[PDB]
């Protein structure tokens, strides 16, 4: 892109805060993790992806990340490292500051008061000075940070602390699990971006990776925003022209968002525009279950595409990243095959197709039966094989032209013949 | 010198055997250096560098990856040359910010046309189309002059000979046609005829090009474009 | 090895092609301004036969001309 131009002079120098260390020298399968080597980067800490991990597969590793955290709750991360039977003698200085933070608060939170009270301009922005220079200090005090940016977000340098703030706030409120206060900061970090204040290739695409995370937790039905992601900004498969950027997930449940909750007549402006470009081309070298739910698909393959889609439902169910939809993409990257593969074929077995799948034959026949319900296909079973018959040659198409080619003309040289 | 020696004689190669000498030279300005350190202005001599290596052919790429890689001596003494195209991909990064010190639009647009055709025959033929699609210098190279636009259209014509062999027919097609809308491909070389039709007026410009045209070995055979 | 052509016309371009040169414009100086029947008499046709032969023998760029 006209973007890219610029790009290419910085050459992947982003403005990560844990500098490149993850939960290294993992066991089991490698593309699920990986996100947890762009995410735990430029989404700064990323620790629910933490927590997470152990329940599949036995990590000490979550522990290193676990001590270096305060605006969760301090004493959260004391109690992890000293449940793995680790001497850390010399916890004294959180212990420390976090309670000297109590005696500052006293006059802040006294501040604060009195100044929304009066109505009083000065003594809250005075305290907005006192109170958006404090709440970085710890979140424990998460009631205060919601009452603080619900009146004011203009603070003595607007948009700087703003977006840092806002984005330390939409990381910390999916944190706490605070979705809500998280959903108010999908509101205002998404407009904070927008209106930019320097543009610069080092956080030009930061801030459109921060632009995944409000989407990625579904608490409250939240992937709808496809919707938004496709309108705020042009297309791309990963919203940054830096091809060293990878999420795998955001094409995963973009192609989740399409066609669970939307008409699959909508996937081939995707297949086209989202699924060829030349990020794309980089990404179709790596992920086995999205190159296999695409590329077989529009290669009209159906013996190794329905198997090895039917394979990448494995992978699907191993997901613990949380989301509601991961089911109905199960049954969708069956049924949108099927439509295909049928489309244009003489006669399909039942008794192939449950083979496959691994479904009775009878379950197969009432799919079958509700994809032609659904009218998706044109086509007939003939019962006594448990085969499904489309046919459709559609010989003379002569007519198509010949009743307006006239009535056309008819019609048109009415013009003419007026005056 | 290569340029004013018939191509099609004994002489010519007889004239390669300095090619190596010259790199022997500059080679040599990288132990034995004061100016600044390596990065004030002494960074021309790895561009320099480059332009000896930025050419050189999908064979003798390959003489450290597919010819024996195992079979060569390893030292710090060997090692020196076995880094081979990994300085191609050094030489094209770490002093983009020194080179950014020229407002010169015809130097500073220059270098990142040589530097594709590196991954063009190095590595894959993604990496090439990456390097150019991120670029968009046409517009640009349109408002700098001839010796710039000569690797514009030297590179553009790789991006469609390597997708032809990889077999992409359509994109091979739709960066061919462009160079192949027109008769020009032995003007672009700059050794077209002072006469082929009933047009051709000019003279007081025609030896200004004649000094400004790629030397024999580094063109690129015509028949085998006009094949592929 | 792009553009590099095989060793033996690189000797015979420097030792041999000067003469085949020399033989074309030998044969094409006396058969035009001379030896055809554009006069009346010294007959032409031993010589005329030979320049065809000679473009088997030696090149056959001189056979369109």
């Amino acid at each position: 892109y006209d973007l890219t131009t610029r790009i290419a002079h910085f050459l992947d120098r982003h403005l990560v805060f844990p500098l490149l260390e993850f939960l290294s020298v993992k066991e089991i399968y490698n593309e699920k993790e990986l996100l947890q080597g762009k995410l735990d980067l430029l989404s700064d800490t990323n620790m629910v992806d933490f927590a997470m991990d152990v329940y599949k597969n036995l990590y000490s590793d979550d522990i290193p990340h676990a001590l270096r955290e305060k605006r969760t709750t301090v004493v959260a991360q004391l109690k992890q490292l000293q449940a793995e039977t680790e001497p850390i003698v010399k916890m004294f200085e959180d212990p420390e500051t976090t309670r000297q933070m109590q005696s500052t608060r006293d006059g802040r939170m006294l501040f604060d008061y009195l100044a929304d009270k009066h109505g009083f301009r000065q003594e809250y922005l005075d305290t907005l000075y006192r109170y958006a220079k404090f709440q970085y200090e710890c979140g424990n005090y998460s009631g205060a940070a919601e009452y603080l940016y619900f009146f004011r977000v203009l603070v003595p340098a607007t948009d700087r602390n703003a977006l840092s703030s806002l984005w330390g706030k939409l990381a910390s409120e999916i944190l706490m699990q605070n979705w809500d206060a998280a959903m108010e900061d999908l509101t205002r970090l998404k407009e904070t971006i927008d209106n930019n204040s320097v543009s610069s290739p080092l956080q030009s695409l930061q801030q459109r990776t921060w632009l995944i995370h409000w989407s990625l937790f579904v608490f409250f039905n939240h992937p709808k925003g496809r919707d938004n992601i496709i309108d705020l900004f042009l297309y791309q498969p990963q919203y940054l022209n830096a091809i060293q950027t990878m999420c795998p997930h955001i094409l995963r449940y973009l192609t989740t968002a399409v066609i669970t909750n939307k008409d699959v007549r909508k996937r081939r402006q995707v297949l086209k525009d989202l699924v060829k470009v030349i990020q794309q081309e980089s990404y179709t070298y790596k992920d086995p279950i999205t190159e296999f739910v695409e590329c077989l698909y529009v290669n009209f393959d159906f013996d190794g595409a329905q198997k090895k889609l039917r394979e990448c439902e494995s992978v699907l169910v191993n997901d613990f990243f949380l989301v509601a939809c991961l089911e109905d993409f199960i049954e969708n990257a069956r049924l949108f095959i099927f439509e295909t593969f049928c489309r244009i074929h003489q006669c399909i077995s039942i008794n192939m197709l449950a083979d496959k799948l691994n479904m009775t034959p009878e379950e197969a026949e009432r799919w079958i039966v509700n994809l032609i319900r659904n009218a998706r296909l044109d086509a007939k079973i003939d019962s006594k094989l448990g085969h499904v018959v489309m046919g459709n040659n559609a010989v003379s198409p002569y007519q198509q032209v010949i009743e307006k080619t006239k009535s056309l003309s008819f019609r048109s040289q009415m013009l003419a013949m007026n005056i | 010198i290569m340029q004013n020696t018939d191509p099609h004689s004994q002489e010519y190669v007889e004239h390669l055997k300095d090619e190596a000498q010259v790199c022997a030279i500059i080679e040599r300005v990288q132990r034995y250096l004061e100016e600044k350190g390596t990065t004030e202005e002494i960074c021309r001599v790895y561009l320099r560098r480059i332009l000896h290596t930025y050419y050189k052919f999908d064979y003798k790429a390959h003489q450290r990856q597919l010819t024996p890689p195992e079979g060569s001596s390893k030292s710090e003494q060997d090692q020196a040359e076995n880094e081979g195209e990994d300085s191609a991909v050094l030489m094209e990064r770490l002093c983009k910010y020194i080179y950014a010190k020229d407002r010169t639009d015809r130097i500073r647009t220059c270098a990142i046309l040589c530097h594709i055709y590196h991954h063009a025959l190095h590595s894959r033929w993604y990496q090439a189309r990456d390097l150019m699609l991120m670029s968009h210098l046409q517009d640009n190279i349109q408002h700098a002059d001839p010796p710039v636009q000569i690797l514009y259209n030297r590179t553009m014509v790789q991006l469609g000979i390597c997708a032809f062999r990889q077999g992409l027919t359509k994109d091979a097609h739709n960066a061919l046609l462009d160079i192949q809308s027109s008769g020009r491909a032995k003007e672009l070389l700059g050794q077209g005829l002072l006469l082929r039709s009933l047009q051709e007026r000019n003279q007081e410009q025609e030896k200004v090009e004649r000094r400004r045209q790629v030397p024999f070995h580094l063109h690129i055979n015509l028949e085998l474009l006009e094949c592929v | 090895a792009v553009s590099g052509e095989d060793t033996q016309d690189r000797t015979d371009r420097l030792l041999l092609t000067p003469w085949v040169k020399f033989l074309w414009e030998s044969y094409r100086q006396c058969l035009d301004l001379l030896r055809n029947n554009s006069r009346v008499e010294r007959l032409y046709h031993d010589i005329a036969q030979q320049a065809f032969k000679f473009c088997l023998q030696y090149t056959r760029k001189a056979e369109f001309r």
